[PDB]
């Protein structure tokens, strides 16, 4: 259990200060290291600390307090393309192993200038039989909950950055095989903004 | 490339006293490079089961070396140290003296 | 004790 | 003259057999060390190798073994497979003047019951509701990768033969189709989303990529279903006016 | 009093005879306990004071590991200085490594250092701020920009600050009843003939422990810095100390002249006199 971190996700509002802790045991730990994770991808080295105090570089800085043995890693500004796994490193004078966190999940969620949500159905570009729910234009405070009934499809929510009309969006999808299913009640284990759009 | 030749000293651990135990020593300091060979003798023939320090350097980084044995010292017994090096043309033999 | 990452010239 | 190197990029094995992972260390590194990284949680140190010996070693069982050669590469060997052994497996690279340790691509092993578990997604896109368009003056494109065995794969989307970034959401991680098995097949969903005017474009031509890992040219295989090769597999749409 | 821990490493190449020999020796104050020996059977970390030998097989691992990379950084530096200076393959050169740490009376940080030589000559050290190397030559400028690119200024103090003065807090009292102990000099004073009209008197410090030690010579209170032989400070074989220094005289004039003994021991400087 050496190196401790809180898996998270931790939420942090678009263009705030977001804060990461983490926590080690050894007394001989000297060197630490953050390592940020894309999710399915492999940890990129962002920050190391050799001596205690603050470090800064650009938006990131690091706090370590080898005396209450703890690391922190402060993420000034926070975009979109901060969310990712954070991942804390540590080496000790004994060895060359990092030994490290679990990794502490940052979502930066993002703020959605003028909300409308709504829901739509699509077909497939093969054929007309095979239909699809899309739920957008939600505001970030909407958490959408897994379908209770099994065969029945929801993803979670997902946030787009169409970047030329500095436009941003939330949505989540939701599909079944089921002759008896319909877009107008998709979502009904989701707590439902009120008069989202549902148009048939 | 520096080259620098050995100082040496040959001495007894306690104060020399005829008939009684003892260790005989030879400080071979201030040499460089490290390579070296010294011997204790006793009456010009080499004593066995000689030990030595492990090799350490000074402020200068030049090499000091410890070698001892356990002797009993006698009024006609000669002991000596003899030391060679590549600064050296010959081995370099130093008398132990009592007083020194 | 030693230190461990001792640097190469 | 460049970057950590390993592969094979991903492997499917079953229980009770071995492996071997290879890793080539940066230009100007000449140590690496192997760690193991389950989902979920951090990397596990297992190796460092230097000047062709294993300098220091982790907490793992006698099945894990390595070596490494004199251009500095790296092998990791894992006998015995179980299905825990089911890992991002990572090399990392550090050199003597720094010791800092920068992480490769990594191999994804997956050790499954039986091969005949693997299945390539099945893809579909979604074409923009008029709702939406009306409503919006933008138009979402949604596409579906069903039905994979095991979940990793990697979605894109092309618009006009070029691939694209802005304007899409890819869910972060895949859906069990069902939680109860344990060998559960796969679902993800991607969005992009561009302007109604881009979309009511009949020239613009819209491709949902994915690729998929699978079955080697190593594996035997019997059924009837095409073998569950390393594939891409698409849908696409062309753009629609009114 | 003060306290120190310090490594002392050589590494010398042998071309045609295989790896160099290398050879690492540990301190606490005057006091070895700890030594490597690359030709040695073992090829571990070995145990040279009592004290030590309570840390367990994790320690000796973890000494065994850092002494072996520390060798095979030597192995790489041999090269790399071959290079640079454009020496053959078949001339036989040394590398030499001193690190370590001071501490105060209250067993603070006191200072870090970390030393270099290439043959004897310096080659490149830290300096007292532990930031900043200071380089012999264009080699050593090379070496320096390279050191402050990868941060091994930066790496290197927190080992010398910390990690090196926390063991140096942890050997000091494992081994409290040898390394705290301050044995002062058993003194005494010699006299011999030389032939007609002079004399040699000699002053002897024997059995003392740390190693630091001033003795003089003054003739009716005035020093004798020019007139007086010493002898380098010598070890015994048992962990104490051997100094002499001689002054030679004229016959029936030796009254005047007065050794004085300084050392950590002693609480107060003592005077001798020649009392026949």
């Amino acid at each position: 259990k050496e190196v401790e971190q809180n898996s998270g996700p931790l939420s942090v509002p678009e263009g705030a200060i977001a804060s990461l802790n983490c926590t080690y045991s050894d007394r001989g730990s000297q060197s630490f290291f953050w390592y940020r994770q894309y999710s399915g991808k492999s940890p990129e080295l962002i920050m190391f600390i050799y001596s205690n105090g603050d470090k800064e570089d650009g938006r990131f800085t690091a706090q370590l307090n080898k005396a209450s043995q703890y690391i922190s890693l402060l993420i000034r500004d926070s975009k979109l393309s901060d969310s990712a796994t954070y991942l804390c490193a540590v080496r000790t004078n004994s060895g060359y192993a990092l030994n490290f966190g679990k990794g502490t999940s940052l979502l930066v969620t993002p703020h959605i200038q003028k909300p409308d949500p709504a829901v739509y159905q699509l077909r497939d570009s093969k054929s007309s039989d095979k239909s699809v729910c899309l739920f957008t234009d939600f505001d970030s405070q909407t958490n959408v909950s897994q379908s209770k009934d099994s065969d029945v499809y929801i993803t979670d929510k997902c946030v787009l950055d169409m970047r030329s009309m500095d436009f941003k969006s939330n949505s989540a999808v939701a599909w079944s095989n089921k002759s008896d299913f319909a877009c107008a009640n998709a979502f009904n284990n989701s707590i439902i903004p009120e008069d989202t759009f549902f148009p048939s | 490339m520096i080259q620098r030749t050995p100082k040496i000293q040959v001495y007894s651990r306690h104060p020399a006293e005829n008939g009684k135990s003892n260790f005989l020593n030879c400080y071979v300091s201030g040499f460089h490079p490290s390579d070296i060979e010294v011997d204790l003798l006793k009456n010009g023939e080499r004593i066995e089961k000689v030990e030595h320090s492990d090799l350490s350097f000074s402020k200068d980084w030049s090499f000091y070396l410890l070698y001892y044995t356990e002797f009993t010292p006698t009024e006609k017994d000669e002991y000596a140290c003899r030391v060679n090096h590549v600064t050296l043309s010959q081995p370099k033999i130093v008398k132990w003296d009592r007083d020194m | 004790s030693l230190f461990n990452t001792i640097a190469v010239l | 003259d460049a970057g950590v190197t390993q592969s094979p990029t991903h492997l499917i094995k079953t229980r009770g057999q071995q492996v071997t992972l290879r890793c080539s260390p940066k230009q100007g590194h000449d140590t690496v060390s192997w760690y193991q990284q389950a989902l979920g949680q951090g990397p596990q140190f297992i190796f460092q190798y230097y000047e062709e010996e294993e300098r220091q070693r982790g907490n793992f069982p006698d099945r894990f073994s390595g070596h490494q050669f004199p251009n500095y590469s790296s092998e990791l060997n894992v006998n015995a497979l179980l299905l825990g052994d089911s890992a991002l497996y990572l090399c990392a690279s550090s050199d003597t003047v720094s010791y800092e340790q920068y992480f490769g691509p990594g191999t994804r092993l997956t050790v499954t019951e039986d091969l005949k578990n693997v299945f390539p997604p099945e893809v579909a896109v979604f074409e923009p509701s008029e709702a939406e368009i009306s409503h919006t003056q933008k138009a979402t494109l949604v596409c579906l990768a069903t039905g994979f065995y095991p979940d990793h794969v990697e979605l894109s989307w092309w618009v006009n033969g070029k691939e694209v970034h802005s304007g899409v959401c890819t869910d972060p991680q895949p859906l069990k189709e069902q939680p109860a098995l344990n060998d559960s097949r796969y679902a993800l969903s991607s969005r992009l989303r561009v302007s109604a005017t881009f979309w009511q474009d009949p020239r613009n031509h819209f491709r949902c990529q994915v690729q998929f890992y699978g079955l080697s040219e190593n594996d035997e295989w019997t059924q009837d279903r095409a073998k569950p090769v390393t594939q891409i597999v698409s849908a696409e749409a062309w753009g629609r006016a009114d | 009093g003060s306290h120190s821990m310090r490594y002392f490493f050589t590494s010398v190449s042998r071309p045609g005879r295989g790896e160099p020999r290398f050879i690492a020796v540990g301190y606490v104050d005057d006091t070895q306990f700890v030594r490597f020996d690359s030709d040695a059977a073992s090829q571990r970390m070995e145990p040279r004071a009592p004290w030590i030998e309570q840390e367990g097989p994790e320690y000796w691992d973890g000494e065994t590991r850092k002494v072996k990379a520390h060798s095979q950084t030597h192995r790489v530096d041999l090269g790399t200085l071959r290079g640079y200076y454009n020496q053959s393959e078949a001339g036989s050169h040394t590398v030499q490594r001193m690190y370590g740490c001071d501490v105060g009376s209250d067993w603070r940080f006191l200072r870090g250092y970390h030393q270099y030589a290439y043959d004897g000559k310096d080659y490149i050290a830290l300096k007292e701020d532990l930031r900043s190397w200071t380089a012999a030559d264009m080699a050593a400028q090379t070496t320096k920009h390279k050191w402050e690119a990868a941060h091994v200024a930066e790496q290197l103090r927190a080992y010398l600050e910390g990690t090196c003065v926390e063991w140096l807090r942890r050997y000091l009292e494992n081994g409290k009843e040898t390394l705290q102990r301050t044995d002062a000099p058993k003194t005494h004073m010699t006299h011999h003939a030389v032939s007609d009209h002079e004399a040699t008197l000699r002053c002897w410090a024997l059995s003392f422990y740390p190693a630091e030690i001033t003795l003089t010579w003054q003739r009716d209170g005035e020093d004798q810095t020019q007139d007086t032989e010493l002898v380098e400070t010598r070890p015994a074989g048992d962990g104490t100390f051997q100094k002499w220094a001689a002054v030679v005289v004229p016959s029936g004039q030796e009254q005047r002249y007065t050794c004085h003994v300084q050392h950590e021991g002693l609480p107060k400087p003592l005077t001798l006199r020649w009392e026949p």
